[PDB]
């Protein structure tokens, strides 16, 4: 069975290798050529894996596990593959010493169970409660982007969204209800909260439009204003009844779902809907459908039977924003006591490239605040974690006994490689920045703190423990077969 | 080909298909999977089946389904035995031809062979009413037992034994002892178990009398004569070169000849099952023009072409008709039977796989075919491999009395016998050889008797006193059919397989 | 000469991918397709035979057996293709230097699988401890079945027929063991059990309603007018009285079956025929009554509750299984003649009958009878549990071995072959746990060799403890279903001396 | 496949058995064989062409050994042997496709080849030597198939009569390596001398001083040679030196009483020097010089001497007793006999002398009557004759046919098989004949049922028991040397 094991863990090594030398911003970057001819360049490591189309199915693994490494920590997508590919390095001995890959899975799965109380002992203490760390802690992770000066005036944003959804024992918070909707024009500096809901798009345009009400109700509603689509009064009489069974529960906010089979609304239902003040708002995408009805509470209708009063949300104030191309509409008061208030919060710029990236940046920023919601505490990185695991088992390796033993030597040794790798993508010599590290060790222990470096805890806790189940099953495949 | 070509390819030819049902031969043979293209899918050892659905390009083989077709009616059991003694003569007939000697000599040398070995068979054989009456019973349930050891039916076996030996009985007489095999129906459905299977004396048609409010038995009403059916051979509508007036019309001739149920070729309206259930007069429909012979023939019936010739003489009289529903199946056939004996008979199997319906189909549809030689014949042979044993001896002593060139075809010819004893016992797992001339030691110093090849275990020979017997009429038929059939492969010298366009 | 390849070691690449997925620590299989975005990974085992296009004839076979076994239990289906590829990797052993008749291996393993399942009742352990709470949770199980049926008049009283139909068997729970008798002109609440094997039909006219030390033989023959269907025949004679002659030298010849009656001393006779005058009258005389109408069930169950034979045949005097009863009771309850049986030798059984107002009330009755008492049987195969961890599989191997002492020639080989397939069930749950499977095998069988058959193979400590203080066990009724289909799986392909491609549907 | 190398050697030793199967009888198929050398010979004799084949296959070569011992234990049924040999191979192919272990077929053909002899000797009429009248009739018989027919009559007695002195009672072996057919040129074939004493290959010296002629002399044999000594008063010195060296030899014969001596012919050196004849001529003592290296092993044993090395060991018990030695010339031939030896150690070796005329006379005599005296000895070993021309081969093959059921198990069937391989022989003489193959082996089972042994006798064929006797026996252990070869290697 080894030629199918060791076939794919060299396959998997020459991948984790070449992902390892675009780690850090200083990295080698890798290209890629499509067959279309896209040519994309960037130092991600989720999207170099996806749009390499890797034909070999052990080395697809390391996709979900990028994934799931972005939906949870949020940071350390390099570094989970590199910590991969440095337990399958250290394998290819233990199959020659006639080690069975039970005790080589089950060592990973306890080691890396341990490897957790270890960095908490070391982990320094905090709280959600001091705004200090908090705010320095966003700060900090956006001095890889563009923003700079900006950069302080969003972090007190982010921080006072991400404290109420997390209360304390709800733990993992669900990341689909933050949406971020840029458009163009406008500035960093102009930034509002709008706990209610933000929605994708702008309002009717065309003339009639009251485009502001207050105290509406917000539903969710798959219906189109159309024409009869199997003479000027038959039309208008077909539309009538409709605007007339709206009005019956007294709904003033029409959603109506973006689809390129029919038309949005009338002309002619833009007048009867004039007097009545009743905002509508097109262009709704499929997204959002599943996005509106959680925050609000509501429900998608399909049919206009369907459509009650009960299903209808609450908005105290609906009104369109002016500004210079953007044309956001705000909703306020929202009134829902089970649901927790949704946020979404608008990115605006002069350049597309602005609210691009903006965007990207503030995912990140929000992933990490939100890793001390499941465990409070951070550890400075710059292979300081990594480096100080190896320091305790050292002496705990001689405590065990039989075929587990010698794997907790191999287990520290390729803990090494992810700290070796920062050294050699700055220029420095690899070896010899570890070593200063280690001699500094018997007297400093986590000391970056002037340099104003943080990472949080769940980041250095998921890369072992994903990389601990990769790594276990990849040799629980002993064969490949063609099945269809 | 040339005579110094094929005469040596032929011998060859039939070695290689002969040697395939070798393994199969017996109760301890091989059962092989075998999928018919109407989709039918079962498991069976007959080699009449297996040889069907061979297809290959050789002449020496096909001449051999050939044959397997005509012995199916007679005996469709003995596919086995022909082919492989078939080939046993042609193995003997491969040294005569280099020693100078014709294949036209062959070919007659074995009539005279095979004429002689019977009368010597017919001396040593036995009686069964001649001898003793009541073991006549146990001869036909214990012939059955044989064939269905290898098969899931051997655990059941003790009451299906009794179903085969009715079945025989009805479609034939004492005097002629005449058995057809369309006048026995093999049919079978998904569902149930084998242990609520019974016989049926009448046709089954497969209907579940239309709408469920008409009563599922008929009564005698006031001890009428048996029960009255209609057969229809005109289809039900309106005539044509008021459509509610005709319908009224039409079931009046039902009403005053008497008839319970009516038979139709075509199918019915809804109206018409509208009538019929305020008269408790239960319709059938769409039955082939074939099965309209065997309902007549059962129930005393006649063949009413048009509609005013209805009378209680030409309508079909059965003992009853009863709706039975059967496990879970939403079908819910019917039975219909006859107290006087019919000349139609009717198998009804269930089983709890598809696989299993047709396994134990073809399984008991053989033992019908042994109880039917059984029959035709009251005096029946020892079997199990006793039977070529002997008939060998008696050729072989025999030889040296018959000189000439037929001396040498005649000792071929025992020796060629020997070939079913040697391999049943390497199905059995014995020397096939020490076997051979332990039978022939024990037949000469000690006694003459009939001693074969063991089918099941056991530490010494005499098999009489299990009471295994064969009948006489089925082991006849097999040396008359191999020998015809070594007799007209010799005559084709040439094989001629034009191209394909 | 490639169809025992195929048929064998073609089979055990078969076999192979649900060989290391065997257990919660085995390996695990890939199913890739051709576009490869479409696959999966799971240990199961019916998935990835079922997905992957199987080129070879002969592994079709195993495929329907796996559908078997999932019909019984959703578990052990892996088990059972693992178990059937030791027995094929063997049979090559089996040919070459043995040189030994298939058919003559297959009932070899027929006499070690019931050594084998004999040996596992003795060593079953059950949860049914501390009886007086599993006993009285048997009715209140009963009375659940009983919703939507018309038995749910009365819980007490109907239950109560029910539980005592079960645990008073002390042997096999199906329900060929149980005698229902519908009957009418009564109201359901006076059913009661009874042992006596009430059935409907009596039997004798002169002769006494009471026998007592019967002996009774079971055989199937007709003595009274043979072929009954005289169609056809042709009687030539000279004379009228003739003709009756034929008929009166049958009667003489009847002395010969009945002398063979007589000499066994039975006062009990079973026929599913009639029986003419002239043989009955003689049955008067040496005091033989015989019971008529005795259908299938009748014939099978009479057999098992007075430990009889089948057979319709007499291979030979003096030499048969004979059973009997101490008292025979003829009574009368409905305005027709009942029997009661009295006193059965070791006889197990029960008979519940179910009299009723109508005809509907009787086949509502049995078949909500036979749910109630199908749950209530499942009882006795679930929950009771033996010893895992190769403790199971080495014991069986104890008795195959004592099988191995005492055989013939042929045998020999094919029945200690057997004992080697055993131990590999607990060498390949060995092999995925990461330890050695052959110091943990050995020392096994040594240890159970004399004394301590409790012992088992620990997959945490890897060494032999204790199986009762660890508390691992396996399912006894998953250790009979892969016997038994693993024994019916090898009795075909052990026959195979040819391979037959199935037609493409 | 152990069993298929051993498998091939029996297919190509088949393939020998089918070409000398030709050439059985006088009516057989010669067989053209072109030497290496470039001689190209031809005949119908199986033991000259298995000599010439030159066989390569190990396997293949043990017929040419039984064929070697059949001619020098019976002198007939070289060709016959081979058949019967090559019978129980085709026969052993379908024995090994049963499963059968060779073994039990070699230890089966012990037992029937013992049944046979018996089974034969039921019908074989003994006789007796006391009757001369019956070896006359045999050995004229033999005679018929060369050119000589009408002067064979008178070589009759000369055959019988030698063997009838030498026979004696209970002999069993005869040598007939003691009695040699001599060769000479001149005479006819009428002329005949017996001399039972012993004849020599050689004449006498044709010199002045030889006596030629002695009376009661005793020759001995000497290996030596007399010459003068082989690694110009000087004259002189040389011939003092010869002719004391030469007479120191003479010496020591006159005090051992040697009337006639020999001398081992060499064609080194000289063999007899001129000047030793005539001392020895003075001593009245006859010498015969350039004796054949091939007659020093006969002349030791007929004489009853011994060879003398050294002239140290040489004494007077070592030599002959001869009662006369004379040289008498028919015609040209200048050969000396010797009568009346009466050895008590040693026999009355007689060796017959033939005369002719042309090299093509004392040729093909020497054959046919070389092959009378082998079945002359075939009568002494073993009495009783049976009629040739596979007429015993019918019967035995009947009789173990019915007699096959009395056995049990694998060893019964071989009992069958081994009738038919004795149905062999007398069909390849009926397909050699002309005759057609298969009428005429029916013809032999219907005549031999009603009568026994009878016709060949009014055709005067006469087989004698021993060679049908020796062909079965060889047969069995040369099929059972070949099954026995389960393999072979490269060993050197």
């Amino acid at each position: 069975p080894q030629e199918v094991r060791k076939a794919n863990i060299i396959a998997a090594r020459s991948v984790a290798d070449a992902i390892r030398t675009s780690l850090g911003p200083k990295g080698m970057d890798k290209m890629i050529k499509t067959s279309r001819g896209e040519i994309i360049i960037s130092n991600d490591g989720h999207t170099i894996l996806k749009q390499m189309a890797i034909l070999h199915p052990v080395a697809r693994m390391l996709v979900e596990v990028s994934a799931a490494q972005d939906s949870e920590a949020g940071d350390g997508t390099t570094s989970v593959v590199i910590l991969t590919g440095a337990l399958l390095g250290a394998a290819e001995r233990l199959l020659n010493k006639g080690i069975h890959p039970t005790i080589i899975a089950d060592s990973f799965q306890s080691a890396a169970k341990r490897s957790v109380d270890i960095l908490l002992e070391m982990c320094h203490k905090v709280s959600l409660s001091d705004r200090e760390q908090l705010v320095r802690a966003a700060s900090t992770s956006l001095s890889s982007k563009i923003v700079s000066q900006y950069s302080s005036f969003l972090a007190p944003l982010a921080v006072d969204s991400v404290l109420k959804i997390s209360d304390e024992n709800s733990k993992n918070v669900d990341l689909n209800d933050i949406r971020l909707v840029k458009k163009v024009g406008g500035t960093i500096d102009d930034t509002e909260m709008i706990d209610g809901v933000v929605l994708t798009q702008t309002a009717i345009k065309s003339a009639g439009g009251p485009t502001r009400k207050e105290k509406a109700k917000i539903g969710l509603i798959q219906f189109q204003i159309s024409p009869p689509k199997p003479i000027l009064k038959e039309e208008r009489a077909y539309l009538l009844n409709i605007c007339k069974k709206i009005k019956k529960a007294k709904c003033n906010v029409l959603l109506i779902q973006k689809s390129i089979l029919r038309d949005a609304v009338n002309d002619l239902a833009l007048h009867f809907l004039s007097k009545l003040n009743i905002m509508v708002v097109k262009d709704i995408e499929r997204e959002e459908i599943e996005f509106l009805s959680k925050g609000l509470g509501c429900k998608p209708i399909a049919d206009i039977e369907l459509f009650t009063e009960d299903r209808l949300g609450s908005a105290d104030l609906v009104e369109e924003i002016d500004s210079d191309g953007s044309k956001i509409v705000r909703v306020t008061g929202i009134r829902n006591n089970n649901a927790r208030p949704t946020v979404s919060v608008v990115i605006r710029g002069a350049n597309n490239m602005i609210i691009d990236e903006t965007e990207r940046s503030l995912h990140d920023a929000l992933c990490v605040i939100r890793c001390l919601v499941k465990e409070r505490g951070l550890i400075a990185g710059g292979g300081a974690p990594e480096i100080e695991i190896s320091r305790r088992l050292s002496k705990e390796a001689r405590s065990m006994e039989g075929v587990q033993a010698f794997i907790w030597q191999e287990f520290a040794s390729a803990l090494e490689v992810i700290p070796t790798t920062l050294a050699e993508n700055a220029g420095l010599n690899s070896i010899k920045v570890v070593t200063e590290l280690r001699s500094k060790h018997e007297n400093g222990e986590l000391n970056t703190y002037e340099e104003h470096i943080l990472q949080p805890v769940l980041v250095s806790t998921s890369a072992i423990t994903l990389a601990s189940e990769c790594v276990k099953s990849i040799l629980r495949i002993d064969d490949i077969a063609f099945s269809r | 080909q040339h005579g110094l070509e094929a005469k040596k390819s032929h011998i060859l030819a039939a070695r290689s298909v002969a040697s395939i049902i070798k393994t199969s031969l017996g109760p301890r043979g091989l059962d092989k999977i075998l999928i018919s293209p109407d989709g039918e899918i079962t498991i069976t050892n007959d080699g009449a089946t297996i040889l069907s659905q061979m297809e290959l390009d050789n002449e020496i083989a096909k001449l051999l389904v050939q044959l397997s077709k005509s012995q199916d009616d007679e005996i469709g059991d003995g596919t086995t035995g022909v082919v492989v003694l078939a080939s046993a003569l042609l193995d003997q007939a491969l040294e005569l031809i280099q020693k100078g000697i014709h294949p036209i000599k062959i070919a007659n040398g074995f009539d005279e062979a095979a004429k002689l070995a019977i009368s010597k068979l017919e001396e040593t054989c036995d009686d069964i009413s001649a001898s003793n009456d009541e073991l006549f019973r146990d001869f036909l349930l214990r012939a059955a037992k044989t064939s269905l050891g290898s098969k899931i039916v051997s655990k059941d076996h003790d009451r299906f034994a009794e179903m085969a030996v009715e079945a025989v009985i009805n479609v034939m007489d004492k005097d002629r002892k005449d058995v057809d095999f369309d006048l026995i129906k093999m049919q079978g459905r998904v569902g149930g178990s084998i242990s609520d299977s019974k016989l049926i004396n009448g046709v089954i048609l497969d209907k579940d009398f239309s709408h469920p409010q008409m009563p599922k038995c008929v009564l005698p009403k006031e001890g009428s004569d048996g029960v009255k059916l209609a057969i229809l051979t005109c289809p039900f509508e309106p005539p044509k070169p008021y459509e509610q007036d005709k319908f009224k019309e039409m079931i009046d001739d039902v009403k005053k000849a008497g008839a319970d149920v009516v038979i139709c070729q075509w199918g019915f309206d809804d109206e018409a099952n509208h009538l019929l259930l305020q008269n408790d007069l239960p319709a059938v429909r769409w039955v082939g023009g074939q099965e309209l012979e065997h309902i007549a023939i059962s129930t005393n019936g006649r063949i009413v072409p048009r509609f005013q010739d209805l009378s209680k003489d030409k309508l079909g009289t059965c003992s009853r008709i009863y709706e039975q529903e059967f496990g879970t199946t939403k079908d819910r056939m019917l039975i219909i039977e006859q107290s006087k004996e019919t000349k139609t008979v009717t198998c009804f199997v269930r089983g709890s796989n598809k696989m299993i319906v047709d396994e134990a189909e073809r399984a008991l549809h053989d033992s019908l075919c042994v109880v039917r030689n059984l029959v035709k014949d009251s005096r029946v042979v020892y079997g199990g491999g006793a039977a070529e044993v002997t008939m060998s001896l008696a050729v072989s002593e025999e030889a040296d009395k018959q000189r000439g060139i037929d001396q040498y075809a005649f000792r071929g010819f025992a020796q060629a016998l020997d070939t079913i004893p040697m391999t049943l016992a390497e199905n059995s797992g014995l020397d096939p050889i020490g076997t051979l001339s332990t039978l022939k030691s024990k037949q000469l110093k000690e006694k003459i008797s009939n001693i074969g090849v063991d089918c099941l275990g056991y530490g010494s020979n005499d098999m009489k006193e299990l009471f295994v017997v064969d009948p006489f009429i089925g082991k006849k038929q097999q040396i008359l059919l191999a020998t015809q059939l070594c007799r007209m492969i010799l005559k084709i010298d040439n094989v001629i397989i034009s191209g394909k366009d | 000469e490639n169809a025992r390849l195929s048929a064998f070691v073609g089979a055990i690449a078969v076999g192979d991918l649900v060989k290391s997925t065997l257990g919660p620590k085995g390996m695990d299989k890939l199913l890739q397709s051709a576009s490869s975005n479409t696959c999966m990974v799971t240990n199961d085992g019916a998935t990835i035979l079922k997905s992957i296009p199987l080129d070879n004839p002969a592994a079709k076979v195993l495929v329907n057996i796996s559908k078997v076994q999932d019909d019984e239990v959703g578990d052990g289906t892996t088990s059972v293709t693992v178990l059937s590829a030791e027995l094929l990797r063997e049979a090559e052993k089996l040919i070459d230097q043995s040189k030994i008749h298939p058919q003559t291996i297959i009932e070899g393993y027929r006499l070690a699988s019931a050594a084998a399942l004999d040996a596992l009742t003795k060593a079953a352990v059950d949860n049914s401890h501390d009886k007086t709470m599993f006993r009285e949770d048997l009715i209140h199980i009963a009375k659940t079945t009983l919703s939507s049926k018309i038995l749910s008049q009365d819980k007490d009283h109907f239950a109560e027929l029910a539980t005592n139909a079960i645990l008073r068997l002390k042997g096999s729970t199906n329900l060929e063991h149980i005698q229902i008798i519908k009957i009418l002109g009564g109201k359901l609440s006076d059913s009661f059990l009874d042992e006596g094997f009430i059935l409907a039909k009596k039997f004798g006219n002169n002769q006494p309603k009471r026998i007592e030390n019967a002996k009774i033989l079971i055989a199937n023959t007709t003595l009274d007018t043979d072929k009954v269907k005289i169609f056809g025949t042709k009687f030539k004679v000279d004379s009228t009285a003739k003709l009756a002659q034929l008929e009166k030298a049958e009667r003489e010849k009847m002395k010969n079956k009945i002398a063979k009656i007589s000499k066994f001393g039975i006062n009990t006779f079973i026929n599913r025929q009639l029986i003419y005058d002239y043989p009955e009258q003689l049955f008067t005389d040496l005091g033989i009554n015989s019971i008529e109408h005795a259908d299938f069930e009748g014939v099978e169950r009479l057999a098992l509750v007075t430990g009889g034979e089948v057979v319709s045949t007499f291979d030979e005097p003096s030499k048969c299984k004979l059973g009997e009863c101490d008292v025979i009771e003829e009574i009368m309850l409905g305005e027709q003649p009942f029997l009661k049986f009295s006193g059965c030798k070791a006889g197990e059984a029960c008979t519940i009958v179910l009299r009723g107002a109508t005809d509907q009330t009787l086949d509502e009755a049995e078949r909500s009878l036979h749910d109630a008492l199908s749950v209530l049987s499942q009882t006795t195969k679930e929950t009771r549990t033996v010893l895992g961890g190769g403790c199971a599989e080495m014991v069986m191997s104890k008795a195959v071995d004592t099988e191995a002492q005492n055989i013939d020639g042929k045998k020999s080989l094919a029945v200690e072959a057997f004992a080697r397939a055993l131990r590999q069930l607990p060498t390949i749950l060995a092999d995925n746990a990461g330890f050695d499977s052959s110091e943990l095998v050995s020392k096994l069988r040594s240890s159970i060799y004399n004394g301590i058959s409790t012992s088992g193979l620990d997959l945490n400590n890897g060494t032999i403890a204790d199986m009762r203080q660890l508390g691992i066990v396996e399912s006894y009724k998953l250790k009979r279903a892969v016997v038994s289909s693993a024994s019916e799986a090898a009795e075909v392909l052990l026959r195979v001396d040819n391979i037959i491609r199935a037609r493409p549907r």
